[PDB]
């Protein structure tokens, strides 16, 4: 009777197009991996980083998929241990995607700092990043049920997951700041790097890089936006006094369109990828 | 003059050809149509030679059926231990660019050239312990396509200025020169008994040469595009050539026109190399299509498959017991196949 | 053309150091692998030490484990044996040989001339015997010298790992046949080697004036090699 | 392990001729390859000798730490399509034009405008099945030859559809106009247009930069951000 | 006159290559085959060797 003390005491007391969404979502994700599959020219690691993109955000399709239909009426039939499960899926699945995002980021910006003529395929760095990512986005899906969580200490607890210690919503928060300021950090110097290096060459790549970096920094900042305000202000808001908490399902919708385009701006944008789809 | 000569040339070729049409009473699908078909032929890739960066142009195996020779454009020529994958030599090339090479059959020397013009010939065996340039040829104004030893002091090479030549290697001069194609020699190959050899042109002709007389005996045209392989059959008496139109053709020395041609009509690309097993029944060619087909030269009928390169397939060799099958292609790996 | 010359060779007292330089000359010296030879005055050769191309492995004797330390500084084409803790019974001459290893290839090709060590006053490994001492021979005859091995030398790849070493009076062993069947570069062709498992047989066909010396059998199918006790051959 | 000792030391030589070969493959790849063609009489040899300043024939010199490999095949009498495979890879292309071939006759000895043969070597290469990614570099040699040649020697000799003036600048841009439009792979590859002359002192800082122009180019491919 | 040589040169070529001995296609047919089935045993790639016997297994 964990759950039901936690919402009762938190106050907490349209799914079909969501799921569906999320289907088509797996369908695009399913496409990308088989392009990448099927091209052969394709098996070098950055067409890998983006593979891992898509397995991550797939994967973010079928958990948030169990997320959404095992909420509502049926969270109470949940035990404790099945809801920590449930929300850590959602938690490491988001977390993946994120990483998958920061890793292709920097290989992008190693790439773009060593001209080289032949990069080659460094499966070192490939793998160390690859692992890197996909242990840290499980460490962070475990710490609520190793120890750092809600239970009976219900005076700092989160309203919007009532059994997620207030204090692990603002770790996550502050690991998801540090992870979007490096990514607009290295996109952004990315961007200049190209233009200083095009810049001071004597006779365009400049406008499309910018073009490309606006599309893929605005889509990503305005998805997780309303998902990253609501995270900050349940800290700040004392149980039963803020309304917003409980519509927190929208956020977690633009999230997860945010997952579903990532494939459609990393497929649009290379030509490669639409020459290889559309065959 | 020159109308009346080329009159009496055409007048000699209608004569070559109906000498050549009265003398085929069958087809050679048609003696080899009873017999038993050669079946499905699987072959694995048991060994693949790594070490190679750039793409293979030419492979030889040697009398030894065990180690290999093998050029790439890196600039590198890598002597490979099939049995147990080892790099015996590898000899770094003083021209990148090689589209040949041979591996003598006494063992003590291994041939390279390309678009450099010059015929390197290295000696294996130094007493120093590495591999020196043992001789340069020069002379051929064309790139070197294929080259063949006769013996450790003769060796055979073909030029794309039309020109075939023979060169003693000792003193380094042509002892003589074959003339008569009017198009880019692109391969060549010696007989068993090393007195006749016959050269594959851009021409779309082959023609058959007499090494010691200097001559040439006979020509065969039956394609209709470039020519870049050919082989001998195992006795000596035909050989096969690949070309461009994507058909192989085997023609016989005695008949003196073409026996049998191997085409399908799925396959669109040309052949970069042709080669026969051990007894000559089946006929190993490898196509653009980074494949590599294996026909009946009896039957015509295709047998088998070696699909396992993901580039042009540039070279193709069979070791002189005929045990497994090389195969060197543009994405830098070399498969033995058995 | 193609030689190794050792110099480092003194009176040393027990327990003191000493240091053997091989100096090679006229061939690929980083290409070939080394290996330093121990010849005691009156019995025959046993292996010492020995040092890989590129330094990658580095084998010793038990007799000279620990002790000994073999290294080669490849740009300057040289050859050390650092030994340390010298007892009495490491009194002798040292070769240095060069050996290189690929298939076809022909190890132990060239000995150096050696340089004399004067320090003044087991089982698990295949044990080579070369039974009969010496044998009286008048030349223009055939003369069979026999080996025995305490254990097989013919490896599953078929390799035959026999070595045949002629030891000259005054003079460096030289390499006859290398795997028991191949005749080395410059050896005529008179000398032919043969058998099979453990039992070997050497065969020379018109012994002419400059046969005679001590034959050696050496095996290279275990690493702690060994040499045989060697054959004389002396003129009636 | 069943290898013997001889089995081992051969395993061991083996390994040591892998990281050679790597190591020789890592040094090579460092390096820029260009592709050197044109014309008889085109300006390949003063290109070279400007190179050179700052069978096959290759040079090999030093810009900015970088190092440029050019082949200048040159005197390969051969068909084209049976070795002109063995070029695709390289880094660019360097095609020389002379521009004072444009009323010059002979070709080989066809007695056809040199002009139009440049042209469809240049059509024959750029529209290449091989060279479908390959940036060319084109240079309009001969410039200094050109201002003077137009002044007297109208240019409707080469084109007659030439509506434009006898003046170098509108000549000029119409001959670099008429060399860019054979290019039918506009989105694959690039065309830089460099105007070199006999004693101009710029020509490799041109290469220098448009190989760091398609390096960028290529990195971006490899990310895919283009 | 170089061209009447080159003329010349190729009349008498093919008068040597119009003057050879040619069987028939059956007979070098029937040769070919022959050998093919003569040699038929000694090709492993025809007949797959077992794995105890080829070199690569
Ligand atoms: C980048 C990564 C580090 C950050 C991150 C942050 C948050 C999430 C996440 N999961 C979730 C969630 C919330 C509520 C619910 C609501 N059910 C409880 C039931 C109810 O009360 O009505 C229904 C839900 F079903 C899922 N919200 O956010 C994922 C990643």
């Amino acid at each position: 009777d964990i759950i039901v003390r936690h919402y009762n005491y938190t106050g907490k007391l349209t799914s079909v197009v969501f799921i569906l969404i999320c289907c088509f979502i797996i369908l695009e994700n399913i496409f990308v991996l088989l392009t990448i599959w099927k091209t052969k020219k394709f098996h070098r690691p950055m067409y890998y980083f983006i593979g891992n993109l898509a397995l991550s955000d797939l994967l973010a399709g079928v958990a948030y998929t169990a997320n959404l239909l095992l909420s509502g009426a049926t969270t109470y039939k949940l035990t404790p241990a099945q809801w920590f499960l449930r929300e850590g899926s959602m938690f490491v699945a988001l977390s993946a995607s994120v990483f998958s995002l920061l890793a292709i980021a920097i290989e992008r910006y190693i790439t773009m700092l060593k001209m080289k003529l032949h990069n080659g395929s460094n499966n070192f760095r490939l793998f160390l990043l690859i692992s890197a990512c996909w242990v840290i986005s499980l460490i962070l899906g475990g710490l609520p049920i190793m120890g750092w969580n809600c239970i009976s200490a219900l005076s700092s607890c989160s309203t919007v997951l009532p059994l997620y210690h207030k204090h692990y919503i603002l770790f996550c928060t502050t690991v998801f700041t540090l992870l979007l300021l490096s990514i607009v950090i290295l996109y952004c110097r990315i961007y200049s790097l190209v233009r200083t290096r095009s810049r001071r060459l004597t006779f365009e790549k400049s406008l499309a890089l910018l073009k490309t970096v606006i599309i893929v920094l605005s889509v990503f900042i305005a998805c997780w936006a309303p998902l990253f305000i609501l995270l900050l202000l349940d800290v700040g808001c004392k149980v039963k006094t803020c309304d917003i908490l409980f519509r927190a399902e929208y956020f977690l919708v633009l999230a997860v369109l945010n997952s579903g385009t990532n494939p459609i701006i990393y497929t649009l944008t290379n030509k490669e990828m639409r020459r290889a789809f559309i065959r | 003059e020159l109308d009346q000569l080329r009159q009496e040339a055409e007048q000699l070729k209608n004569q070559i050809r109906d000498a050549r049409k009265a003398c085929a009473d069958a087809t050679l699908s048609q003696i080899t149509n009873n017999i038993d078909p050669v079946g499905r032929i699987q072959m694995r890739t048991r060994r693949t030679l790594r070490g190679h960066l750039a793409k293979i142009y030419a492979m030889h195996w040697g009398t030894d059926s065990r180690l290999l020779v093998s050029a790439s454009q890196d600039g590198k020529l890598i002597i490979w231990d099939s049995y147990t994958t080892n790099k015996v030599h590898a000899i770094p090339l003083r021209s990148s660019w090689v589209m040949t090479c041979a591996y003598a059959p006494s063992g003590n020397y291994v041939a390279c050239g390309g678009l450099d013009n010059i015929c390197s010939i290295y000696n294996l065996k130094t007493r120093e312990g590495n591999v020196r340039v043992s001789r340069e040829l020069a002379g051929h104004t064309g790139y070197l396509s294929c080259c063949r030893f006769l013996d450790d002091n003769q060796i055979v090479t073909s030029s794309g200025d039309t020109t075939c030549a023979l060169w003693d290697i000792e003193t380094g001069q042509q002892t003589t020169t074959f003339t008569g194609h009017t198009g880019d020699v692109m391969s060549l190959s010696l007989a068993p008994d090393t007195r006749l050899f016959v050269s594959g042109a851009c021409d779309a002709s082959a023609k058959l040469w007499d090494v010691r007389e200097g001559m040439c005996r006979q020509t065969f045209t039956g394609h209709e595009s470039d020519i870049n392989a050919i082989c001998f059959f195992p006795n000596g008496n035909a050989f096969a050539t690949g070309s461009d139109d994507a058909t192989c053709r085997l023609f016989d020395l005695r008949a003196d026109q073409e026996l049998m041609t191997y085409s399908h009509d799925n396959i669109i690309c040309g052949i970069t190399s042709v080669s026969f097993s051990k007894s000559g029944r089946l006929l190993l060619a490898g196509y653009d299509d980074f494949n590599c087909n294996v026909w009946d030269a009896l039957k015509a009928d295709r047998a088998g498959v070696l699909a396992g390169h993901d580039n042009r397939v540039s070279c193709l060799g069979v070791t002189d017991d005929g045990m497994a099958v090389a195969t060197g292609s543009w994405d830098s790996f070399l498969k033995i196949w058995n | 053309d193609v030689q190794l010359v050792e110099s480092g060779g003194g009176l040393v007292q027990p327990g003191g150091s000493r240091k053997l330089s091989c100096s090679a000359s006229g061939f690929a010296f980083s290409s070939f692998g080394m290996h330093w030879v121990r010849q005691a005055p009156e019995k025959g050769l046993e292996w010492v030490a020995y040092i890989s191309s590129g330094s990658g492995t580095i084998y010793y004797a038990d007799t000279v484990k620990g002790r000994f330390t073999i290294s080669r500084d490849d740009p300057k084409n040289t050859l050390f044996l650092q030994m340390t803790s010298l007892r009495s019974e490491d009194t002798a001459m040292y070769y240095c040989v060069r050996s290189i290893y690929y298939y076809g290839s022909s190890p132990f090709d060239f000995w150096g001339q050696g340089t004399t060590l004067t320090v003044s006053s087991g089982g698990s490994d295949i044990v080579m015997t070369q039974a009969t001492s010496s044998v009286p021979v008048t030349p223009g005859e055939s003369v069979s010298i026999s080996c025995r091995s305490s254990k097989s030398l013919l490896h599953s790849n078929g390799n035959t790992y026999l070595y045949w070493f002629l030891q000259r009076p005054g003079q460096s062993p030289q390499l006859l046949i290398y795997r028991m069947s191949n005749l080395a570069s410059g050896v005529p062709d008179r000398f032919s080697g043969s058998g099979s498992g453990t039992a070997f047989t050497l065969t020379i066909s018109r012994l002419e004036a400059e046969d005679v010396g001590v034959y050696y059998c050496m095996q290279h199918l275990e690493y702690p090699l060994t040499f045989g006790a060697g054959t004389k051959l002396e003129l009636k | 392990c069943t290898l013997s000792a001889e089995d081992k030391a051969a395993v061991e030589r083996s390994k040591m001729i892998d990281r050679n070969l790597r190591e020789d493959g890592e040094k090579a790849a460092r390096e820029v390859k260009l592709l050197l063609l044109g014309a008889g009489e085109s300006g390949k040899s003063t290109i070279v000798k400007q190179m050179k300043i700052i069978g096959i024939v290759e040079t090999h010199f030093t810009f900015k730490d970088l190092h440029f490999k050019m082949f200048d095949v040159g005197g390969q009498r051969s068909e084209r399509k049976k070795w002109i495979h063995c070029f695709e890879g390289v880094t660019a292309i360097i095609f020389c034009v002379a521009l004072s071939d444009y009323d010059l006759v002979l070709a080989e000895d066809e007695e056809m405008n040199r002009m139009h043969e440049s042209m469809k070597l240049f059509d024959s290469i750029c529209n290449n099945k091989w060279f479908t990614d390959t940036s060319i570099i084109l240079f309009l040699n001969k410039k200094d030859l050109f201002e003077e040649k137009i002044k007297k020697s109208p240019l409707t000799i080469c084109y007659p559809e030439y509506a434009g003036s006898n003046t170098y600048e509108e000549a000029a841009a119409y001959i670099q106009c008429q060399f860019e439009d054979l290019n039918k792979r506009k989105d694959t590859k690039e065309i830089y247009t460099h105007f070199t002359c006999a004693t101009d002192t710029k020509n490799v800082q041109f290469v220098f930069d448009a190989v760091t122009d398609v390096i960028i180019k290529n990195n971006l491919k490899d990310c895919g951000l283009f | 006159t170089a061209s009447i040589a080159q003329a010349r040169k190729l009349v008498e070529q093919l008068k040597m290559e119009a003057n050879i001995d040619r069987i028939k296609v059956s007979k070098a047919a029937a040769d070919l085959m022959a050998y093919c089935e003569a040699h038929a045993k000694e090709d492993p790639l025809l007949t797959p060797v077992p794995a105890s016997e080829n070199p690569f297994r």
